[PDB]
């Protein structure tokens, strides 16, 4: 559709690749008796291969002349043409998890900083406190906005060290 | 102050209450510096005065059945002849460009040297309206408000044309004929997913 | 002190007298979202608007649905009603939404500015004499005035009870809408059918037997 | 590399250079079907330069044997 | 377009605008004795005169392209 | 020498955003550049180096010499 | 106090006793602020005066068999010409729109610039009538009550037509013909179900 690509569902190269892959697995399945554990394993890989080629096509992925799925990363083209589960949604999923890790770690460092030996709490992890922050990190995005709006997220330049210039 | 753009908000301190057309609207704080505000005050009035002439002209041509403001200059790129109120104009693009350049260079040049003079008066106020101070405030407000509305109208004239290709009067006609079926939300350009 | 979990430690930010003045305060903020007072005030406004919208919408899905189930009505299922209504409307959906955003944005902006500075919308000369009524009350999120035509908020001996019923009925209607969405995706039927089907065989007709909610069992 | 090694080339991440292909379309290349500017025969940018360089340029940018805006992919 | 007419008129126009319109602004921006009352020296003539020639040839050049 | 033209120092000194976003703007930069051969060499190299890459990108995509695109080695 | 709209209720103090039509009815506390009450007072009289002319002419046309108030403008929407008392009026909608706009803007502008004068005089009060305050008070009460009645009447006409699509006199005939068969509860619109 976009970029002159073609649905994997209608690509002939996509179909030939699936046959090529299953024919390698079948050429090997022969040297073994039907119930032999080797045979069972090659069969389960063949079933997994058939499901992948079918699942990828059903997801409406586009395929290039190579017969391989290409991912659409433009938010505009992805939303208008049904390709948002390829890069857009993954982006907000990762950003949530990555911010989760960052906000929890920042909250931990801030908590241990007011202790007697912060350095000790960095080599020996205060597990109970760490677990508490780990659970409270689900609402980090709203907490990060509320900190950004109170002006408590950043540090005053006057309190940050710098070189002579 | 003329009023408040956002009821219950605080008007910026840099905007003088005497400034004609002050509604406290400077959310970008673009006029926080006094010299910048002085230029912006002259440019709003100038832009408004051109816009008002433009919108009046854009409407007249179509209302008098001479075409729309957009198709006005096509005669030059169609190898035709200039027309005004029907009368054919003897000059051509070359002559128009030269006459205008000289005319605009002279006038604007004369005004530029005079400085930020926004309200010249004298030869420019022959019937003597803004001679006093009492009439002045209201008359300058009416000028700035009508200029702001015309600037917005002209913008509308361009945006609507770019999306529909119709003249302002022709678009009014379609909206009046089918109000809910003929608007920006039905164009297919203003809101892509609508 | 009523507690969402008897014996649990109530957050100190929900035990503060101002927080206790809030309706529906059962000490529930396990994620600590309202520790900051200024945020707690915004979230209280947000909870009130969600409660009042969910109550109106859920009433507009259940009440018509039960009446249709009886016969007094022939309303389409909530998830099919948009298509049915737009089918014979005077306007396409896009035009109807554009008009909605304009009218909602205007009244939403006035409510917003009232949160930023309570009483600001009474700015004299701002609304052809109506600004006087546009000033709310001493309690944010409870405008009263024209919004309380029968003056029920004027009875101080009943004020607290009325607000608790609004918050509890609102929290229930918010969960009833989430239930309507989840049940639609897991059943392919409407909330009134889901109710009748379960009541016929509750031990074999439930989310444990829907083949979606519990993909492990 | 791991997807190629495990014999699953259909599982590799292949992001299309849409932003660059859109620019190439703007310059005239129609292979991507974006249809705009020099790639659109009903565009003003197309008509204004039709009696000047566009003809020779479009012939060259649409020839996939030279090095003028080579085709690009993942 | 008569070559002699276009250029001749073009040069005169720029010389005039530079002698009665932008002379003050240029002088202010500027922050060969001329007996000209407005002090229009030869170098000033060369400048505006050049501008006129360029604009004139441009008009003739595009006109020669016939559109 | 003829009374007309721009004074680079005056140009730079005038380029100061009115909001103070760039501090004193380009004040003192005339003398900074005019008295520093290293500053002058830094600009020349940065400009010539960028121009050299443009030559590489344009000469291969728009070959200016006859029978150059067929000489793959060259 | 012309009376108590709700017996047993106390009148809002902000409502002046002399205020004509003061039945102590401001349940939503809209006239509590003096400025607001001032504007609403003038607006209420204006609305009543306009409605009293609208109801009159809405009933007259139908009574004179010239049609109903709702079908009076359809001549413009169709190719029909304009008629009045049967006599034909030679004007297109566009002419009427422009003529009314200028006329209304002029008279309304004078009224507006005056400053909320609800009760002028001389030209607006020939035939004396409001020269003595004693008569003026009762005459002001009669104007507001007749005006409020006419405002409820017009809304009734619009609502009845929206539910039945018939003229006000035509309804009065249907109801009188079958009161228990012809009423708001028997239209399938006012009362749902049934
Ligand atoms: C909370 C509001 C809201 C919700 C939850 C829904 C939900 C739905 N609408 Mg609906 N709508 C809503 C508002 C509106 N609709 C319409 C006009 C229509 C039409 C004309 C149609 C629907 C349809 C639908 C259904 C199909 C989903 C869809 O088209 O994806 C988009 C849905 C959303 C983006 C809703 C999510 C909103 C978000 C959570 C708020 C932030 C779906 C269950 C379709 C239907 O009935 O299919 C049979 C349909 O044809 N809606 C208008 C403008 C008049 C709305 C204005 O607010
Ligand atoms: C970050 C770099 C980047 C780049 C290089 C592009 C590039 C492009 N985008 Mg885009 N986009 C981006 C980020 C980017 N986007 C982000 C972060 C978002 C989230 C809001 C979007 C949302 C978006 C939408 C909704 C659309 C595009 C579209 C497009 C294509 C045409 C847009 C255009 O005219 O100019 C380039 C655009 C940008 C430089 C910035 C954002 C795109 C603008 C805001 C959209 C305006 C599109 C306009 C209607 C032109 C297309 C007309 C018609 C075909 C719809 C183009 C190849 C249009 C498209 O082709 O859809 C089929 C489309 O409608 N993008
Ligand atoms: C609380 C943990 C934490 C947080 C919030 C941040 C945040 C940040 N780091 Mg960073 N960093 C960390 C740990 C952390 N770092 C550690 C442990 C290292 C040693 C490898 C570094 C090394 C590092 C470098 C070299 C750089 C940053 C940079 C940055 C900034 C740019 C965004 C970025 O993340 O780049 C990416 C950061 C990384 C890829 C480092 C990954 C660190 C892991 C994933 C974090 C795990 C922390 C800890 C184990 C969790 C404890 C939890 C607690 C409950 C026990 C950003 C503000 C960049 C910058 O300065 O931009 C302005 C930069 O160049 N960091
Ligand atoms: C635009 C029409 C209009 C306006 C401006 C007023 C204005 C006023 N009325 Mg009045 N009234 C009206 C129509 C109107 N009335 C009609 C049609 C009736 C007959 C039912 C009455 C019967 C009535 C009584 C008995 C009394 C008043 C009184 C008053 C004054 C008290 C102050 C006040 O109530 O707040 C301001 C009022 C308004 C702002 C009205 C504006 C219109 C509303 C607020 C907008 C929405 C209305 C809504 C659509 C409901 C309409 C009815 C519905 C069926 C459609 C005030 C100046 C009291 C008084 O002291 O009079 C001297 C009083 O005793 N009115
Ligand atoms: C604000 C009050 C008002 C308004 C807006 C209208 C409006 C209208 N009337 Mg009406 N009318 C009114 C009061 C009003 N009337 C009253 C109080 C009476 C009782 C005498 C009538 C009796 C009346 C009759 C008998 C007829 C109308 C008709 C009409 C329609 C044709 C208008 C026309 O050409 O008139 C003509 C304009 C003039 C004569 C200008 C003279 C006005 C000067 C100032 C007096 C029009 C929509 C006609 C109609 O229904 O169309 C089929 C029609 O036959 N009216
Ligand atoms: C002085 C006020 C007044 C008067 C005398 C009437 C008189 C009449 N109305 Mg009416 N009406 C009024 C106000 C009035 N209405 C108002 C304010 C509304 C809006 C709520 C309506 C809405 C209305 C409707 C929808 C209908 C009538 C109808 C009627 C007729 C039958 C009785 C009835 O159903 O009344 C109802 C009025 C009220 C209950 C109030 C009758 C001649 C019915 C009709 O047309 O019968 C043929 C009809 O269906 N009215
Ligand atoms: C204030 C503020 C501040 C804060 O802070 C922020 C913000 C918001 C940013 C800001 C705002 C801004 C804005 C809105 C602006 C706008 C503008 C405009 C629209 C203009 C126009 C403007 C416009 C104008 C002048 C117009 C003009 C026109 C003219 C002359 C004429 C024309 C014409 C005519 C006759 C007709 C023909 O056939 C054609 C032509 C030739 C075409
Ligand atoms: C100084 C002087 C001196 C002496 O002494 C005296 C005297 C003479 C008086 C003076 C002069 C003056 C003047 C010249 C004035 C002018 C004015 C104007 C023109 C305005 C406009 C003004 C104008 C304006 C506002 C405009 C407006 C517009 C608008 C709203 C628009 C609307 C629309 C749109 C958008 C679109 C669609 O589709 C259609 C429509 C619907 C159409
Ligand atoms: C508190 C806390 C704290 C800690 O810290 C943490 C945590 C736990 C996280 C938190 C929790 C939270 C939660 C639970 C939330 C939930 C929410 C919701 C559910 C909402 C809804 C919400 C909901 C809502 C608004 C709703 C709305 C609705 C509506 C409008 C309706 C509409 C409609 C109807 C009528 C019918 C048609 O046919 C259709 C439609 C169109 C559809
Ligand atoms: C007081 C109060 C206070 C407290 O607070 C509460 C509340 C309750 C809120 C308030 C209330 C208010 C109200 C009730 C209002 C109502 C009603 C109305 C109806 C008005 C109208 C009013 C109405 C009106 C003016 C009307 C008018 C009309 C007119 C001129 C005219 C018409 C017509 C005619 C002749 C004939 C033709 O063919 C057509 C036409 C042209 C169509
Ligand atoms: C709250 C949080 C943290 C973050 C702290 C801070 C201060 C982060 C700073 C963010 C800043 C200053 C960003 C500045 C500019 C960012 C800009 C201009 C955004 C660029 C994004 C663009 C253009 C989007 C690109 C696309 C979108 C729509 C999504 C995908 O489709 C992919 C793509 C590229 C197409 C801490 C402490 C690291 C801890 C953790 C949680
Ligand atoms: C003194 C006086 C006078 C006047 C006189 C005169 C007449 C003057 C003029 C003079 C002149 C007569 C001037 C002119 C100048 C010109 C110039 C100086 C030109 C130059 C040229 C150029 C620079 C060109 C270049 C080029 C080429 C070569 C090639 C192509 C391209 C171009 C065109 C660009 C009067 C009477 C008023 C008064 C008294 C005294």
């Amino acid at each position: 559709d976009i970029a002159g690509l073609t649905p994997c569902s209608e690509s002939k190269a996509y179909a030939k690749l699936e046959k090529k892959e299953l024919k390698t697995l079948e050429k090997r399945l022969k040297q073994y008796e039907a119930d032999s554990a080797p045979a069972v394993a090659l069969k389960a890989t063949m079933e997994r291969t058939k499901a992948r080629f079918a699942n990828y096509a059903k997801a409406g992925l586009l395929c290039g002349n190579d017969g391989l799925p290409h991912l659409i990363a433009d938010p505009g083209l992805a939303l208008k043409y049904g390709h948002a589960g390829e890069v857009f949604i993954p982006t907000f999923g990762f950003l949530y998890v990555a911010g989760y890790i960052g906000y929890v770690g920042r909250q931990y460092l801030i908590a241990v900083k007011g202790e007697a030996k912060p350095t000790d709490k960095e080599i020996i992890i205060d597990v109970p406190l760490a677990t508490k922050l780990a659970w409270q990190g689900a609402g980090w995005p709203l907490a990060a906005v509320q900190e950004l709006q109170r002006g408590t997220l950043l540090e005053k330049e006057e309190n940050i060290t710098v070189s002579p210039r | 102050k003329a009023g408040n753009w956002l009821p219950g908000s605080d008007a910026p301190a840099w905007l003088p209450d005497d400034l004609p057309g002050n509604y406290g609207f400077d959310p970008l704080s673009l006029g926080k510096e006094p010299a910048s505000l002085k230029r912006f005050t002259e440019s709003e009035v100038i832009h408004g005065r051109w816009a008002m002439l433009g919108v009046a002209g854009s409407l007249a041509v179509e209302l008098l059945g001479y075409g729309n403001w957009y198709d006005a200059p096509l005669w030059a790129v169609n190898g035709g002849k200039a027309t005004w109120f029907g009368i054919e104009v003897p000059f051509d693009l070359n002559a128009l460009l030269a006459f205008e350049f000289v005319a605009m260079a002279a006038a604007e040049g004369q005004r530029g040297d005079a400085g930020g003079v926004v309200y010249p008066g004298g030869a420019f106020d022959p019937l003597g309206f803004a001679k006093d101070s009492s009439k002045s405030g209201e008359l300058k407000l009416k000028e700035i408000k009508n200029g702001r509305l015309a600037m917005v109208a002209f913008l509308g004239f361009v945006a609507q044309h770019a999306a529909t290709g119709k003249g302002p009067i022709a678009a009014l006609g379609e909206h009046l004929a089918n109000p809910w079926g003929a608007n920006f939300a039905t164009n297919g350009i203003s809101v892509p997913f609508f | 002190r009523q507690s969402w979990l008897p014996g649990s430690q109530i957050p100190a930010h929900l035990d503060t007298p101002a927080a206790q003045a809030l309706a529906g305060n059962f000490g529930f903020d396990p994620l600590g979202l309202g520790k900051d007072p200024v945020a707690l005030r915004w979230y209280q406004q947000a909870e009130l608007i969600h409660c009042r919208t969910a109550m109106a919408g859920v009433a507009g899905i259940l009440i018509p649905g039960l009446l249709t189930k009886a016969g007094a009505l022939n309303v389409p299922e909530w998830y099919d009603a948009g298509k049915v209504a737009i089918e014979n409307s005077f306007a396409p959906w896009g035009s109807l939404l554009a008009v909605q955003l304009f009218l909602c944005g205007f009244v939403e902006a006035k409510r917003w500015q009232d949160i930023r500075k309570p009483g600001s919308q009474g700015e004299p000369g701002s609304f052809l004499g109506f600004e006087a009524s546009l000033k709310g009350t001493s309690e944010l999120g409870y405008p009263g005035g024209p919004f309380d035509p029968l003056g029920l908020s004027k009875e101080a001996d009943k004020w607290a009870d009325w607000k608790l019923k609004e918050v509890k009925n609102g929290r229930l209607a918010m969960l009833a809408f989430l239930g309507f969405v989840a049940q639609k995706y897991a059943t392919g039927a409407g909330p009134v059918d889901n109710l009748a089907a379960h009541l016929k065989d509750p031990w074999h007709v439930n989310y444990a037997t829907n083949g979606v909610s519990l993909p492990f069992l | 590399d791991v997807m190629q090694a495990f014999g699953t080339p259909e599982k590799q991440i292949l992001i299309e250079p849409v932003f660059a292909q859109w620019i190439q379309a703007a310059h005239g290349k129609a292979l991507y079907g974006f249809d705009f500017l020099l790639s659109s025969k009903t565009s003003a940018a197309f008509a204004n330069g039709q009696s000047l360089w566009l003809p020779g340029w479009l012939d060259a940018i649409n020839n996939n044997q030279n090095s003028l805006f080579l085709t690009i992919g993942p | 377009l008569d070559p002699q007419i276009v250029i001749s008129g073009s040069t005169a126009a720029f010389l005039a605008i530079g002698r009665f319109v932008f002379l003050g602004y240029q002088r202010r921006e500027a922050n060969f004795a001329t007996n000209d009352p407005a002090g229009f020296n030869i170098i000033d003539v060369a400048g505006w005169g050049a501008l006129g020639h360029a604009v004139g040839f441009a008009v003739l050049a595009i006109n020669s392209l016939q559109g | 020498n003829f009374g007309i033209g721009h004074r680079m120092q005056a140009i730079l000194e005038a380029h100061t955003p009115p909001s103070g976003s760039l501090g004193a703007g380009h004040k003192g930069l005339f003398d900074t550049v005019n008295n520093s051969l290293h500053f002058q060499l830094g600009l020349a190299l940065a400009s010539v180096g960028t121009i050299t890459s443009l030559v590489a990108q344009h000469m291969y995509s728009l070959p200016p010499y006859a029978f150059q695109a067929i000489d793959f080695t060259t």
